[PDB]
């Protein structure tokens, strides 16, 4: 149990929270709470996340269009989460990246610039782990399928790198 | 509309100036530091004050998104370049992975013929050289700014490991033309930077003409554009 906070840099106001939660019991109406807006932040599949740059990097452009008011989608909670897919089409990254009921572990995002942290972990039914468990749950063949990540990529740097690389130009082709 | 494009200019300014300016040149100003937690390098094409302001913008726009798409590009066919973190459009800035410890093929060049005294020992750097632009090359990526500056080797030094950077100029096509003159560029620059280097060129024209899988029309195409000019 232990959160993981980074300032971001280009705006230094705003920090990223992260909290990890396993053997999580109530991922359905974990779901649903943040989908009626309840629960405030990004509920994120914990599985397909090989890094927090990879949340910070998401994190990052969904401040950004969010202060431009030029977010493709309606919420800075949805936003994040669709940052992180490699494709532009948003109900398949939500689906992807975010979570479903029948998941047991489960990644917290939230972004301040107050909430109450401890309100927020009772709603888990579950028990929260250091982001350094983080690795231990990542299941990579689900991250190179989703990714379309190949051999040629990985020969000439990390996985995250060529995740990072599609990340962050895909709303440019 | 107009008072969140400034604020976010704003903070892209504010940002800049906690950065190490490292490099600079006609359009783009390159700085260094950290991008959450990462070692960074943010290009930010500038205006000229006395260009129209609406050309300008539409410039360091298209420079950016050509850069952008390049280095895609680049990672997916497993071409070495930088990574792309985030590349903003409100100020034209590109933020990337910073080569970290790297030194241009340039300065490596040079120093070996001041130590060494002949270019003998940089064939194997040519052949290397040769293998990545034709990879790029038969990747219809023409970089369109090629110098000995524009490409880095990555430590630890003798591994020779070229990363390619700057392709703001770049742009797509199978033209062999357009392949050839991207050569004829690099020639020139190679040529006129580091004198009586010429069996290094060899050796480059040789690796690249066996690595590249359709090089026999660009190198004609490459003694075309050098008796044109
Ligand atoms: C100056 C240097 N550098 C990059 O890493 C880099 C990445 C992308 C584009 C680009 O122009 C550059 C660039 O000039 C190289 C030497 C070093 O150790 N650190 C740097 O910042």
């Amino acid at each position: 149990h232990m959160q993981l906070t980074h300032q971001l840099d280009l705006f230094p106001e705003c920090r990223v929270t992260l909290l990890l939660f396993k053997d999580v019991k109530n991922a359905g109406d974990l779901r649903r709470k943040a989908m009626e807006g309840t629960i405030d932040g990004s509920l994120i599949n914990p599985t397909v996340i090989v890094d927090p740059f990879q949340i910070l990097v998401a994190a990052n452009k969904a401040v950004h269009l969010y202060k431009l008011g030029k977010m493709k989608t309606r919420t800075l909670s949805t936003e994040i989460i669709f940052n992180l897919s490699p494709n532009n089409n948003i109900s398949e990254a939500l689906k992807k990246f975010g979570i479903s009921a029948n998941d047991t572990s489960i990644l917290i995002v939230y972004i301040e610039e107050q909430i109450n942290q401890e309100y927020l972990i009772s709603q888990v039914e579950g028990h929260q782990v250091s982001l350094k468990n983080l690795p231990e749950i990542m299941n990579i063949t689900e991250v190179k399928k989703i990714y379309k990540l190949s051999s040629q990529e990985e020969s000439i740097g990390t996985l995250l790198d060529a995740i990072i690389c599609r990340m962050s130009t895909k709303d440019v082709l | 509309e107009a008072e969140a494009l400034a604020a976010a200019r704003e903070r892209s300014s504010r940002f800049l100036s906690g950065l190490e300016l490292v490099k600079q040149g006609a359009e783009a100003r390159v700085f260094r530091g950290r991008f959450q937690g990462r070692a960074a390098v943010i290009k930010h094409r500038f205006p000229k004050g006395y260009r129209h302001p609406a050309l300008e913008a539409r410039l360091g726009r298209r420079r950016t998104v050509q850069e952008a798409r390049a280095l895609l590009r680049c990672r997916r066919a497993g071409i070495s370049a930088p990574v792309v973190f985030f590349v903003d459009y409100a100020s034209n800035c590109l933020y990337m992975e910073e080569i970290e410890g790297s030194v241009t093929v340039r300065d490596y060049i040079q120093s070996t013929m001041e130590t060494e005294k002949t270019p003998q020992g940089l064939s194997n750097l040519a052949k290397t050289i040769g293998q990545v632009l034709a990879r790029m090359h038969d990747e219809d990526l023409i970089h369109g700014d090629l110098t000995t500056s524009n490409m880095l080797l990555k430590p630890p030094l003798e591994q020779l490991n070229i990363v390619l950077i700057d392709f703001g100029l770049s742009f797509i096509s199978a033209l062999p033309e357009d392949k050839g003159v991207d050569l004829y560029v690099l020639e020139k620059a190679f040529l006129s930077t580091h004198p009586n280097t010429e069996t290094v060129f060899e050796a480059f024209l040789k690796s690249y003409s066996t690595s590249s899988k359709k090089a026999r029309p660009v190198l004609k195409k490459l003694d075309e554009v050098r008796l044109r000019g």
